[PDB]
DNA sequence: ATCTTCCCTATTTAAATTGCT
DNA sequence: AGCAATTTAAATAGGGAAGAT
């Protein structure tokens, strides 16, 4: 249906599903399913966003993009976008990409603001632990996962190359994935070719992270092609650098609660996309992205 | 019953069972087992496992184990109290080897030695392949392997998390 | 590239192949589609539209060629797309059709007449020795020889009589002897001991009057009593009825059997056996769950008493009779029009525009391309058979790595794998490292393909992965021993996948002259049995001697004489297509060929000697060849050198005689700075791969990027000492060779390992041939028979090479190509040609070619073995640790440029050498010491 | 370029630590030291061997030992001298056409972590491995050039901040990273309790034998030099999924384990120093790695 | 999908007009009003332009995205004459090839690098010239136009700025734009506006060429948001800057001819399927803008 | 909403047979 | 031999309903 989505601090990633968007009466509105029509306040939403079930037309789409509202094309759940443009400073006035972009391609040029930058988006990682706190997961402040977070604050810190922060990153999260495990009283190895339900619900999870982290990085106008930790050659390795972030702190123990009591792939997603509604976690990527690229 | 778990973490440098009996003795010494809490062992494959399962029936807590097991603290992880309907419950099952009974023999049917050895010669000597762990006993100052199996379960349990009758 | 597809489909098969096909193409309406796609597009299409179920009706048309056809589709003979087709198109008088279907249906309800016996039954129950004493086919054939005998075995009722134990069922009736050889041999062939029958024996009765129980069948005989007492419950309603109409079948038919030939009546009985096995194992792999009881014949996976033997006897009735219509009305699935094959050649590929003088009506055609190595035969074979219309083929080659090279080859240019399908049977561990992303290479095992219809009459619906690679490909890329089990076989149901395989499709035969001379034998003999059937042979070898050329026009003349009056048609010759790099000559030629080859060949060398001289070899006068070998490699370093870094190839014979060479190199005191390579076979899986991929690298010298791969910087002599695995199918390129004489072939092959890549001609020598093999040191009487075609039978009177060989040459494919017989005692290359054509020669013998009358017998597949080696058993490396008696040794560590470990793999060792340590070493493999 | 390892190529040992002598104390009456004996019971018990089924009748009167403390004391006391030793770039069996290209690749090593690493692991107590499981507490004293460091609560798995330990690692990294030596005289106390049973090495016994010998200097319990070796060199946490700290082996194998971490995957010891003699550039942690090889020594030649 | 058509080896590309995009079985087609449903290749797409009065739902974007097709709007900002913003939906759901994006950004921050790089797209036009002839219309080897040519290499190679370079743009597209309409007999205004042949076929080929500069950058990872032209009527990005490699050599002959030979809107729009498949221009863009990055 | 699967729904094609010239 | 009438039947297209996202 209609879902709202806080990305910045005041413009809304609007959600449409199972609707159909055109122009009533002179400006921009959608029937629904149940047969209502609900019309969008062009001042309070930048991005509209349209899942499953939805089609938008031509003056539609022509309309929104003079009122500075910029669609983009999801699959339904609203993180998992597949079609958008790049954000520009202005849609109609001028074409230059983002302050944010730029910013980072700087900081990503020059050799010390890179590193710098990659030491702080694991920084922001470990904040992100503590900050989402689950209910079914292990406690951030018990005492070895506390640990855990202190060995790699001590290993980032004192790291000044990149394969060591490589090393010290997978064994964090393969830390925390042991100590997933010792929560869930199984041998878990980190393999994407396993076929139980640990493994492939952690792989559809970080899909959907992969997802979420794309749609932050697109709305500021991030590209896909300037990885902090991964390589140059990594096709997409921003989008893996960034939803490391939330990868080990929300879809790692969503990931273990859903194998643990079993049940399906559509519910682990609306847990998801509850998970990322409720907390705001794409206005978290977003944030983290700006104190990232503004530095 | 709601439970609790106990595994053994980084026991490379000392074996995992040695930890896991280790957690045994002095879950026993501390009191914890006084009547009616049992454990139970997830892997029993071929070893005992290296999770210790505590299932009282009142509940466990984390900070009077935590407290018990201060000992093992560098090694142990201590998961938070979750709740089974039906937990697999294991008992003590003991084996014996010639001179034991052969004292007995002495202090029972009061006969001699060689009589003693006479009726027992060509019998005993079973071999328990069952898994096991490994017992400091204090009251008896001698250390010993006990075996575990699978058995019904009982209502009442020992000093050691296993069933009685 | 623009196509147009149409869909001839019912169903909703005309509807999900049309999301597929409309995610690729553009809807022109009425259920066809047209547009522009790429190649890869159309292997994209190709593979989802295949894939997607069974129905698929798809024609495609590049230009007004097609494309592919999915399915039987008739299509187009010469219009396309036709009207309603009905029924009822020829009628004619098949005669030679209903004839296998009279003989494979008389025989198939009495194929298992013999598990009637209460020795079958106790061992299907399972109180005495599985083995029996006699095969049940041969008590089976017992019965139908003693009813024959009694009562009139074509129009009576049959009743099972009383049967004793005979030691030959064969009698002259012609027909009734077909039934009782389909009836024997729907297991096993049986097998002649016997040498004066063996030297005899040729005709089809005559022959198989000689085929007793003692060949195979009768295999202990204590309790054949037993063996003897039937029962006769097989008298019901449907068996009955199924065997009447099927006896007077062929009552009705074999008076056109009488009218038949020898090659006919061998060749028809062939297809009759292999039809026979088709529907025994069609019948016996399946369980079919019901039964009647008190008799049975096969046993299920858990031992249990399962299809009875009346309802047995009857399935293995329909499913070969069955099997029979569908290789015998087959239009059989062919690979795509490949579009990077129908333009011209430019510059060294132009001569490939000779397809455009063959007729591309042709039923037959037999091709010998004798164009030399580098000008692309492959390439140029597939250019034929394209010529001809769509492509079916076998392409069988020698070695695992030349099939992959001839289907990387057919990878880049234009052929997908929904066409092409490479077979190595072997599951090899050769990985590609480095950057699997980045491989463009290592042509693989997928074959996403089309099933043929030919599926549902094997056993089983065929097989897994291998028998459906084997049998649906259009073009098969495969290891040759894929393809000559199709003649036939000891044991077992392995022919009729090679047989239906050859049956439809042509057979591609690249350097027939690599193999051995058994080998040779067994390919003209799957030659004639591919042209049994109207397909084409095409023989690819530039060195090849009249004898075999010969020798293999008369296996596909006698082929085509079968498939002629097989089809009742007029024998108008055969249609030779004669093919080098510079022309082409297609005659049909139904007698002298004998003429017409050798002109060819003479025009052969007269376009090959007015080209400048690449080879010039000297045959060294030094007696000892150790010192010989020290001496060529300084004469050969100091004048053929580029800028000082020479490579050399010291072609030796065996193994120890390499290790020798190596080892006396290495400790040769000189102010040369030789590194020195050993290359021979006997080697562990990753050594042996390594040294592959370093050579294929290092001795590429169309390019300078070799330089990179050597030091050629410090003057240095590049010196490989290796054994004929270097002269069969390595596309390597040195300065100069030191041969070590062991026969013709092998000059003129490492005459080619010379210079292959280069153009620049030699000033004064560029090979040294050594005065003597080195086995003249060990057995003066013989010494060329290891990799040589001396032997006990041609002994050279002298073994001098200033005497059996010129003493400055020339070497070319001319000595091989001229054939000399005369003076075969005192020279090397009419010693050679002598060899070839007395043993395929144009006789029948036993171990011959025109084989006629022992293909009923197993004969031509026990003394007549394919690739006949010794024993070998093999020791294997498993992690470092070797398993036999190996003993890891260490090598001499003098010159060794390049070295490669090896922890897993295997080597293959004779038995003979298994007495002693083969003591492997990371340098050298198996030696004796 | 392409600069072969030497075939003799070899180490010396760097960390030499004496045998590590047993004592039996209390927490409060810390110098009235009496030798922890290795008691040896007999067990009667016929034997039972695969390749002699006739003589499994009679015999095999064996006599296993064991150590307890003493039921008056309830503190186990470890004494055992730690030696580092500098120059640990010198080949002893070597050369200098490689190993003086080691010196030159690995002078960049940063030393004070390796020296952390070491003395945390004598301090936290890897050196004590059976018997510091369920001590309630743990006390080590070192003593080094006349300087006494005391450590309580050090968790031995993770290497935390503590001034104490990097007092000693400065003295332990300017002693590796250039030239001398420097002994740790190290005393673990643990408090076990009133008669615990104590864990000495173990020296191998055959499939028969006895069931187990506990390792005796003059009849006193005691643990071997090489143990302590294997316990002070495990600070191997670099290699690919470490999870936990290794004994810094060429391979990154571990016996008891039956897995080797740094076998078979680029980072083994050899694969490193031939990347280091051909110059590519090697992160700090494998060379660091490499430089703790090259401190434990060993030969390293093919 | 198996390996999927590369996208320089894809050939159909589609503008369509008035209908309803949707998936039937499967199926990407456009629905009009009277009823006939018309399927897309939607596995070789190149892009899918949409006009006015057209619409799409969502799984037609989900399986268009998939299979690589760039997705763009008319209208909006495509009137042409400002050039500001025509909606341009790319798959950014697959991970593109990253170091066309590095190659490209170390020669965008570098100004001067940027400035040498614009002149190679400028002598790419030239290039584009020699390259594709055409044999109904302008000889490139007649004096005016070789003139014109050498003038125009003379201007750029002593060119300072990127507003010398606006200035050699005017000097060559304009007065191509006259040299033809001299040869095709026709006074000729160049006016996205205007209702003659002359420019409904010019801006229909300048969204082909769009459509085609559009889907070489994203094939290569290059977004658009880094430009090599900067000027004050430049506006639009850099997926003008390739599509105007080929006004003059492709899409300027093929509407010219068109208008003049009386083509309609479809054969025209075939026409140019034709020319860019037949020469393979996708292709020669994709391998030009990798000769353009490069180091 | 969009799209898919399936059940009517009968409308719509292809085959089959057979006097008739 | 082609065809016509005329049956017979297999299949193609479409609309409605319900279940998914
Ligand atoms: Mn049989
Ligand atoms: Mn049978």
């Amino acid at each position: 249906m209609q879902k709202q989505i806080l990305t910045s601090q005041k413009r809304n990633m609007y959600i449409l599903s199972r609707c159909k968007v055109l122009v009533k009466n002179g400006q921009v509105c959608h029937l629904h399913e149940d047969g209502n029509v609900y019309t969008v306040p062009y001042a309070n939403t930048v991005f509209i966003g349209l899942a499953e079930g939805t089609s938008i037309t031509n003056e539609a789409m022509s309309m929104l993009a003079a009122n500075g509202v910029i669609v983009f094309w999801t699959k339904g759940g609203g993180y998992d976008m597949f079609a958008a443009d790049i954000i520009c400073h202005l849609p109609q006035a001028d074409y230059r990409p983002t302050k944010y972009m730029q910013n980072w391609v700087r900081l990503w040029l020059d050799e010390e603001k890179k590193l710098s930058a990659a030491k702080e988006i694991l920084k922001m990682r470990v904040d992100s632990l503590s900050t989402h706190v689950h209910d079914f997961g292990v406690d951030v402040e018990n005492k070895r996962v506390s640990s855990i977070v202190n060995k790699f604050d001590k290993g980032v810190t004192q790291a000044t190359s990149f394969e060591s922060l490589l090393g010290h990153e997978g064994t964090f999260v393969k830390s925390l994935y042991k100590e997933y495990a010792l929560e869930y009283e199984i041998e878990f190895k980190r393999d994407h070719k396993s076929a139980d339900n640990y493994n492939k619900f952690l792989t559809l999870g970080n899909y959907y992270a992969y997802g979420i982290a794309r749609s932050s990085l697109w709305a500021l106008g991030i590209d896909n092609s300037f990885p902090l930790l991964h390589g140059s050659t990594r096709r997409g390795g921003l989008v893996f650098d960034v939803a490391d972030i939330i990868k080990t702190s929300i879809i790692l123990p969503l990931a273990f609660h859903a194998a643990d009591q079993g049940m399906s792939n559509t519910e682990f997603k609306r847990s998801c996309v509850a998970y990322f509604d409720k907390n705001d976690i794409l206005a978290y990527l977003i944030n983290n992205i700006k104190r990232l690229c503004m530095e | 019953y709601n439970t609790i778990s106990i595994t053994v973490v980084d026991a490379d440098d000392v074996g995992v069972n040695f930890v896991v009996s280790k957690v045994l003795s002095t879950l026993h010494n501390k009191g914890i087992f006084n009547g009616e809490v049992g454990v139970t062992f997830p892997r029993m494959d071929k070893n005992v496992g290296d999770i210790i399962t505590l299932f009282s029936k009142t509940g466990v807590d984390r900070k009077v184990l935590t407290s018990t097991l201060n000992t093992l603290t560098d090694f142990i992880h201590i998961g938070k109290p979750k709740e089974a309907d039906k937990v697999k419950t294991y008992r003590k099952v003991d084996t014996k080897s010639k001179g034991k009974l052969i004292r007995r023999c002495i202090k029972r049917k009061g006969v001699s030695a060689e009589t003693a050895e006479s009726l027992y010669g060509n019998y005993k000597g079973e071999k328990c392949k069952l898994p096991y762990i490994v017992v400091n006993s204090k009251s008896t100052g001698q250390r010993f392997s006990m075996f575990l199996e699978e058995c019904e379960n009982s209502e009442k349990f020992n000093s050691y998390g296993l069933c009685i009758v | 590239m623009f196509i147009r597809i149409k869909c001839f489909s019912k169903q909703p098969i005309a509807k999900k192949v049309s999301r597929e096909v409309s995610a690729y193409l553009e809807y022109t309406g009425n259920n066809t589609w047209e547009g522009h796609i790429s190649g890869q597009g159309v292997s994209n299409l190709q593979t989802k539209l295949i894939n997607v179920g069974k129905g698929v009706k798809v024609v495609c048309n590049y230009q007004d060629k097609v494309l592919f056809a999915i399915g039987n589709v008739a299509m187009s003979d010469t219009g396309s797309v036709p009207k309603y087709t009905t029924k009822k198109v020829y009628k004619p008088d098949d005669s030679i059709f209903t004839l296998k279907q009279g003989l494979v249906g008389v025989a198939a309800l009495w194929h298992d007449l013999g598990k009637a016996n209460s020795y079958f039954q106790r061992k299907l129950r399972g109180e005495c020795n599985p083995s029996d004493p006699v095969r049940h086919e041969w008590v089976s054939g017992v019965i139908v020889s003693t009813f024959a005998k009694g009562n009139d075995w074509l129009s009576d009722d049959f009743i099972i009589p009383e049967v004793k134990h005979s030691d030959n069922v064969f009698g002259d009736d012609q027909v009734l002897n077909a039934v009782l050889w389909l009836i024997n041999t729907h297991h096993k062939k049986g097998l002649v001991e016997d040498p004066i029958y063996r030297a005899t024996k040729t005709m089809f009765t005559e022959t198989l009057q000689c085929v007793n129980v003692n060949g195979g069948w009768f295999n202990y005989g204590d309790n054949i009593d037993e063996c003897y007492k039937i029962d006769t419950s097989f008298i019901t309603d449907t068996y009955v009825k199924q065997l009447n109409r099927y006896r007077k079948k062929l009552l009705a038919t074999k008076h056109i059997w009488f009218t038949l030939g020898e090659d006919q009546k061998i060749a028809i009985l062939q297809e009759c056996r292999v039809a026979l096995m088709l529907g025994d194992s069609n019948f016996s792999s399946d369980l079919i769950g019901g039964d009647g009881s008190h008799l049975y014949a096969n046993l299920d996976e858990c031992g249990n008493l399962k299809q009875t033997l009346t309802q047995h006897l009857l399935g293995v009735t329909d499913c070969a009779l069955k099997a029979l219509f569908t290789i015998n009305h087959h239009k059989p699935v062919k690979a795509n029009f490949i579009p990077t094959i129908a333009e011209k050649g430019e510059g060294k590929f132009a001569w490939q525009n000779g397809v455009n003088m063959v007729d591309s009506s042709i039923d037959n055609m037999f091709c010998i391309n004798m164009a030399s190595t580098g000008k692309g035969k492959t390439l140029a074979n597939l250019k034929l058979l394209q010529h001809f219309g769509n492509v079916r083929c076998s392409f069988g080659l020698g070695m695992v790595s030349l099939t992959k090279q001839t289907a990387k080859q057919f990878l880049d240019m234009g052929v997908d794998y929904n066409s092409a399908a490479m077979v190595t049977g072997f599951s090899k561990s050769r990985f590609n490292l480095g950057s699997e992303s980045l491989d463009q290479d290592e042509v693989s095992v997928e074959y996403w393909g089309q099933t043929s219809s030919l599926s549902k009459v094997f056993p089983n619906n065929n097989a897994g992965f291998k028998n459906k690679k084997l049998l649906s490909a259009p073009i098969l890329v495969t290891t040759t021993d894929h393809l000559v089990k199709a003649s036939g076989v000891k044991k077992g149901n392995k022919q009729m996948l090679p047989y239906v395989r050859c049956m439809h499709s042509d057979l591609v035969l690249d350097e027939i002259d690599d193999y051995g001379i058994e080998d040779m034998v067994v390919l003209a003999r799957l030659v004639y049995l591919t042209a049994c059937y109207g397909n084409k042979v095409i023989i690819s070898s530039a060195t090849i001697t009249p004898a075999i050329s010969n020798i293999f026009y008369e296996a596909y003349s006698s082929g085509y004489k079968v498939f002629c009056a097989n089809k009742q048609t007029t024998y108008k010759g055969v249609n030779v297509v004669w093919w080098d790099e510079f022309g082409i000559k297609v005659e049909k030629v139904t007698d002298q060929f004998s003429n017409l080859n050798t002109r060819f060949v003479n025009k052969r060398i007269t376009n090959l000697l007015e080209s400048t001289p690449k080879h010039k070899a000297l045959v060294v006068d030094q007696d000892d060849n150790m010192e010989a070998v020290k001496q060529s490699i300084t004469t050969l370093h100091n004048a053929h050198n580029s800028g000082g870094v020479s490579f050399g190839l010291i072609r030796t014979t065996t193994i120890k005689d390499c290790v020798a060479v190596t080892q006396e190199l290495q400790n040769w005191e000189t102010d040369l700075s030789i590194k020195i390579l050993c290359y021979h076979s006997r080697f562990v899986g990753d050594t042996k791969a390594q040294m592959e991929e370093y050579l294929s690298k290092v001795l590429n010298r169309k390019g300078d990027e070799y330089k990179k791969f050597v030091d050629t910087t410090t003057p240095t002599a590049y010196i490989v000492v290796a054994t004929p695995v270097v002269e069969v199918g390595r596309d390597f390129d040195f300065d100069w060779a030191i041969i070590e004489p062991s026969s013709e072939r092998s000059i003129v092959q490492c005459a080619g390992r010379v210079l292959r890549h280069r153009s620049s001609t030699p000033t004064t020598h560029n090979i040294h041939i050594l005065k003597y093999p080195f086995k003249f040191y060990r057995n003066s009487n013989i010494c060329y028979d290891v990799a040589g075609y001396e032997s006990k039978g041609y002994k050279l009177k002298s073994k001098n090479m200033l005497d059996i060989y010129k003493k400055e040459s020339i070497v070319n494919s001319v000595n091989r190509l001229q054939g000399d017989a005369a003076f075969y005692t005192k020279s090397l290359t009419a010693l050679e040609h002598k060899v070839l054509l007395d043993k395929l020669t144009t006789d029948i013998a036993d171990t011959n070619v025109f084989v006629g009358g022992w293909q009923l017998t197993a004969n031509p597949h026990e003394y007549c073995k394919w690739r006949r080696g010794t024993k070998n058993e093999d020791l294997v490396l498993t992690d470092g640790k070797w398993s036999g008696n190996v003993t890891t040794t260490k090598p001499i560590q003098s010159k060794i440029w390049r070295k490669w470990q090896g922890e897993n793999g295997s080597i293959t060792v004779p038995e003979y050498l298994l007495d002693k340590t083969i003591c492997y070493n990371d340098f050298y493999g198996g030696y004796e010491n | 370029t392409k600069l072969k390892a030497p075939a003799v190529l070899a180490y010396s040992r760097k960390i030499n630590p004496t045998n590590a002598l047993m004592f039996a104390v209390n927490w409060s009456d810390r110098d009235n030291t009496t030798a922890v004996m290795v008691g040896t019971k007999t067990v009667a018990g016929t034997q039972s061997v695969r390749g002699n089924p006739n003589d499994a009748d009679k015999g095999n009167i064996q006599t296993v030992n064991f150590a307890n403390l003493p039921h008056n004391k309830n503190t186990l006391l470890v004494k055992y001298n730690v030696k580092f030793v500098g120059d640990v770039f010198k080949a002893e069996l070597g050369g200098g056409e490689y190993s003086n290209t080691l010196q030159t690749a690995l002078e960049n090593t940063d030393f004070g972590t390796l020296a952390y690493r070491y003395v945390y692991n004598i301090a936290a107590g890897r050196t004590l491995w059976r018997n510091r499981v369920g001590a309630e507490s743990i006390e080590t004293v070192i003593t080094v050039n006349d300087q006494t460091f005391t450590f309580s609560d050090l968790l031995v798995n993770e290497f935390d901040e503590d001034v104490d330990v990097a007092e000693i690692a400065d003295m332990v990294a300017g002693v590796l990273s250039g030239e001398g030596f420097v002994t740790l005289k190290v005393e673990h106390y643990m408090l076990l309790g009133e008669g615990s049973e104590v864990f000495p090495s173990q020296e191998f016994v055959e499939n028969s034998k006895l069931s187990k010998q506990l390792f005796d200097l003059n009849g006193q319990a005691a643990m071997h030099d090489q143990k302590i070796g294997n316990a002070i060199r495990t600070i191997d946490t670099w290699y690919e999924d470490a999870t936990t700290p290794i004994a810094v082996e060429p391979y990154g194998s571990v016996v008891r384990n039956g897995v080797a971490y740094r076998a078979g995957n680029k980072t083994d010891l050899f694969t490193l120093m031939d990347g280091a003699v051909n110059g590519k550039s090697l992160t700090e942690e494998d060379q660091m790695f490499v430089t703790a090889n090259l401190i434990r020594g060993g030969v390293f030649g093919g």
